[PDB]
């Protein structure tokens, strides 16, 4: 649909509500309770800026810019001051029965994360998510988080 | 696959010493 | 042939039978391959009569059974389909079951 | 158990009234009486001309009531003789 | 009216109803006629009424088509028209709502066919698309793993069939639960669920089985009951008064504070419920439930449950509809038994008094190991009286709410066909059985059902395919004893 939203509970807790639309232009805002709230929106710019910004207690904004293949560096803006700076980087794939977006980055706060997004023409499904860091202001070892769905 | 590889044969009831039949699905 | 309609990944796996599925197809299919057809579909007519048995309405079964006769005389259902109905006093159907019988 | 348990009816065979049966005579052909009365729902397997009406019907959780006629026919398609069974035994 | 033609023997009943009008009138005489076999009667108006009932008309059979996946059983199984008799419109369209009902489908649609080899025979088609029978949800995270399969007819073969299978540390747990809707011809269903449980700290042990008879007594009610028993070896849990009276009234007397301690028991039990089913914003559903042990039980207890809705229009246009809801049960021991701990019940929440806090209704906790918190109730921190805020549900409850439903497309919508807004009041009470008020005095007595929590305020029914996304807010009215609120509560099904 053109317009939707959802809810997220993040922790290593915090509770995001949020709605969104799309329109290249996507938009959309969030309210979490830790009460903080933010905004963000995307568009084509095969390049593109995804303009992210909210005070949640973290305060602070990313930004960045990017044809089956890209390379998108990003940084951010930290208030009170080390956040992530790097080049993310991904692959879009398809096929008669299926469509797999490949996503990876690196950067520095040493940061790296990859994952997966992947759905088949039929009813399974597939997702990977994955972090790892080290030596900055949050140290992740491990975050492997993977899933997939079937129906009959 | 090899279903049909059965090949039971086709053999047709005889009448005792008659049933209505038809002509469909004829074997040629 | 479109026997594709007969099958699926899931009913194949397990070892099966699609007999009780829409015939529909299959009598499209029809156009020693016969073989093969006439059975898949004089099973589909059982199962059937086998239903409307179990719920009792044994006079369409017994037209069904008619139908099977008259179209199919060469398959195992003519043996399959000979029998609800017979709680009712009719004039007995005796000579060709004995006839045939093996 | 069997005896208490909710049922749907049960309605089989063709519809049968006095109003048609009583006027079906001797002599009268197969088209008149096919007229009449509506087409037979049963026949003989070996082609014996002879029709046969059954009307059963059986209400939800309760029990079966049926009637049958018997017509016998000629080669010419001309009913030759008539039974009835008014009530299952 | 004059009233002439080919009449039927029920023109009685034409004269009946008779007596844009006259179109209806000849279309609910169609109707009427269409129950005694004319299939197409036609009917002619001046008020004069030319009623040329036509013939009587029998179906010769009834087929499927589109049904590459299921049994060909199952489709026949909700036909009210017969072969080889006359045929009923509303025995199809019974039939055909009746598929509806059930959702076995993607689409359905129906005709009537005539038979070119005869005008007063004809025959009954349905045509239907399917979707899928349920899915497999699978997912592991950094460490625990849940995955299960579930599907509303296996294979295509009429049977339910779930399987919940989740791995973690704390707790460990799994359910297998299979259905046959048709056991016997007429319908009676029959299934069963075997299932493991566990909780890890106190810690707790649980396994069992159940199975479960049903059959219809009429069109739409429906009566279910069966056997089953589960064991439950619980431990290493703070005695607490709660716990004290329970376990002392069966002669388990553990240590004052002594946490680590055990009790288990093979009980065995009878389920039951029954079932109203008035369809649709409006109609009702109504389940009345409950069980008791036997005698080859371990414990000895009962238990009575009651869940309705129902819908009651305010206004004669409807636009003002209110849905009340109400929840109801207890239950005890026998012979001098209380009802085990992990058999009694909280209330509480979204769920429940929206302007108060989850699982909150109810008794308070009131009283081994310490590292210094709770040092009252342990044995190495403090011994003393304590005196906590932590909820432990009750042996009875009532619950009730209603719901004033209206359309708004005047205020915040255009549709008011995804997600509705309705204002709603509600109010419950939870209390215990065989409370000793006297013992513990500086205490609120709580058996005493007369302290009832209420609320109200607003809340959103999701019906759009986006999810099931509850969301509410409601202001409590009344307080007790420390009564812990929320008043905006929310949470998300995960599921359509």
């Amino acid at each position: 649909g053109e317009a939707g939203a959802w809810a997220r509970i993040m922790s290593g807790t915090h509770v995001q509500v949020g709605v969104d639309k799309k329109h290249d232009l996507f938009t959309g805002f969030t309210v979490t309770h830790t009460v903080g709230a933010g905004l963000y929106a995307s568009a084509m710019f095969g390049a593109y800026i995804d303009l992210i910004g909210k005070y949640v207690w973290y305060a602070g904004a990313e930004a960045g810019y990017r044809e089956d293949a890209w390379i998108e560096p990003q940084a951010e803006l930290v208030y009170g001051l080390i956040g992530r700076t790097g080049v993310d980087v991904g692959k879009s794939f398809s096929g008669k029965d299926w469509k797999v977006t490949a996503r990876a980055g690196l950067g520095y706060q040493m940061l790296m994360s990859v994952g997966l997004n992947a759905e088949i023409r039929d009813n399974v499904r597939f997702g990977l998510e994955f972090e790892k860091s080290a030596f900055g202001k949050y140290n992740v070892d491990n975050a492997v988080n993977a899933n997939f769905r079937y129906c009959f | 696959d090899e279903a049909y590889l059965e090949a039971a044969p086709l053999a047709e009831l005889h009448a005792p010493a008659l049933p209505v039949t038809s002509g469909d699905y004829a074997i040629p | 042939t479109n026997m594709a309609l007969d099958d699926s990944a899931l009913q194949g796996f397990f070892g099966v039978d699609r007999s009780d599925r829409d015939p529909q197809h299959a009598r499209a299919a029809f156009s020693k391959r016969l073989v093969f057809l006439k059975d898949r579909l004089a099973k589909y007519e059982y199962s059937v009569a086998e239903y409307y048995t179990e719920r009792g309405a044994w006079v369409a079964v017994v037209n069904r059974v008619e139908g099977m006769l008259r179209d199919y005389p060469d398959t195992q259902a003519t043996r399959d389909a000979l029998p609800a109905y017979r709680q009712m006093q009719m004039n007995a159907v005796a000579k060709i079951i004995a006839a045939n019988s093996s | 158990l069997e005896r208490v348990v909710y049922r749907p009816d049960i309605n089989q065979g063709n519809y049968l009234t006095a109003n048609d049966v009583s006027k079906i005579r001797v002599g009268m052909t197969q088209q008149q009486v096919a007229y009449a009365l509506g087409t037979p729902l049963m026949s003989d397997p070996f082609g014996t001309n002879t029709w046969f009406y059954v009307f059963r019907q059986q209400p939800g959780h309760e029990g079966v009531t049926q009637q049958t006629l018997t017509l016998t026919f000629n080669s010419s398609g001309v009913l030759t003789n008539i039974d009835n069974k008014p009530a299952l035994s | 009216v004059e009233v002439s033609g080919n009449l039927a023997g029920h023109s009685a009943e034409i004269e009946q109803l008779t007596k844009t009008k006259v179109t209806k009138m000849e279309d609910d005489i169609k109707k009427l006629l269409g129950r005694y076999g004319y299939a197409y009667p036609r009917v002619q108006s001046m008020l004069r009424v030319n009623v040329d009932a036509g013939n009587r008309f029998y179906v010769r059979k009834i087929r499927f088509e589109g049904n590459d996946t299921s049994k060909d059983a199952v489709l026949r199984r909700e036909m009210r028209q017969m072969e080889g008799a006359w045929l009923g419109s509303d025995l199809v369209d019974q039939g055909k709502e009746r598929l509806n009902r059930l959702g076995f489908f993607e689409t359905v649609d129906t005709d009537t066919q005539r038979v070119p080899g005869s005008p007063d025979q004809v025959d009954v088609v349905y045509k239907v698309k399917e979707r899928n029978t349920g899915c497999f949800n699978f997912g592991i995270g950094y460490v625990s793993f849940q995955a299960g399969v579930q599907q509303d007819n296996w294979l295509g073969t009429g049977y339910a069939v779930g399987i919940n299978g989740t791995k973690n540390d704390y707790q460990t747990y799994a359910e297998l639960s299979v259905t046959n809707p048709y056991f016997t011809v007429d319908g009676v269903s029959l299934g069963g669920r075997l299932f493991y449980n566990d909780f890890q700290a106190y810690t707790n042990k649980s396994y069992g089985t159940d199975v479960t008879l049903g059959f219809p007594i009429n069109e739409y009610n429906s009566l279910r009951a069966g056997l089953g028993y589960v064991h439950n070896s619980l431990s290493n849990m703070q005695p607490q008064v709660a716990m004290w009276r329970y376990l002392y009234s069966m002669g388990e007397h553990p240590s004052t504070s002594d946490q680590d301690n055990s009790f288990k028991t093979d009980d065995f039990t009878f389920n039951y419920g029954w079932t109203y089913n008035k369809l649709d914003t409006d109609g009702s559903r109504v389940n009345l439930t409950g069980k008791v042990t036997i005698p080859g039980s371990d414990n000895e207890y009962y238990k009575v449950t009651l869940d309705t809705a129902t819908y009651v229009p305010i206004d004669d246009d409807h636009k003002w509809v209110v849905l009340g809801r109400t929840r109801w049960g207890y239950g005890d021991g026998l012979g001098g038994k209380e009802m085990p701990f992990y058999e009694n019940f909280y209330a509480g929440g979204s769920s429940t008094v929206r302007g108060f806090q989850s699982n909150t209704i109810g008794p308070k906790a009131v009283y081994q190991a310490s590292n210094y918190d709770y040092e009252c109730a342990t044995q190495d921190g403090a011994k003393d009286l304590c005196k906590s805020d932590d909820a432990v549900g009750g042996n009875a409850m009532a619950v009730a709410s209603l719901e004033f439903i209206t359309p708004t497309p005047f205020i915040s919508d255009k549709y008011a066909n995804s997600v509705r807004t309705s204002f709603f009041w509600d109010m419950g009470t939870v209390w215990d059985t065989n409370w000793d008020s006297s013992q513990y005095s500086g205490y609120p007595d709580y058996s005493d059902p007369s302290n009832i929590r209420m609320s109200a305020g607003i809340a959103l029914q999701w019906m759009s395919p986006l999810g099931p996304l509850v969301f509410s807010y409601a202001q409590p009215f009344k307080k007790y004893d420390g009564d812990k609120a929320e008043q905006f509560q929310f949470n998300i099904g995960k599921t359509w």
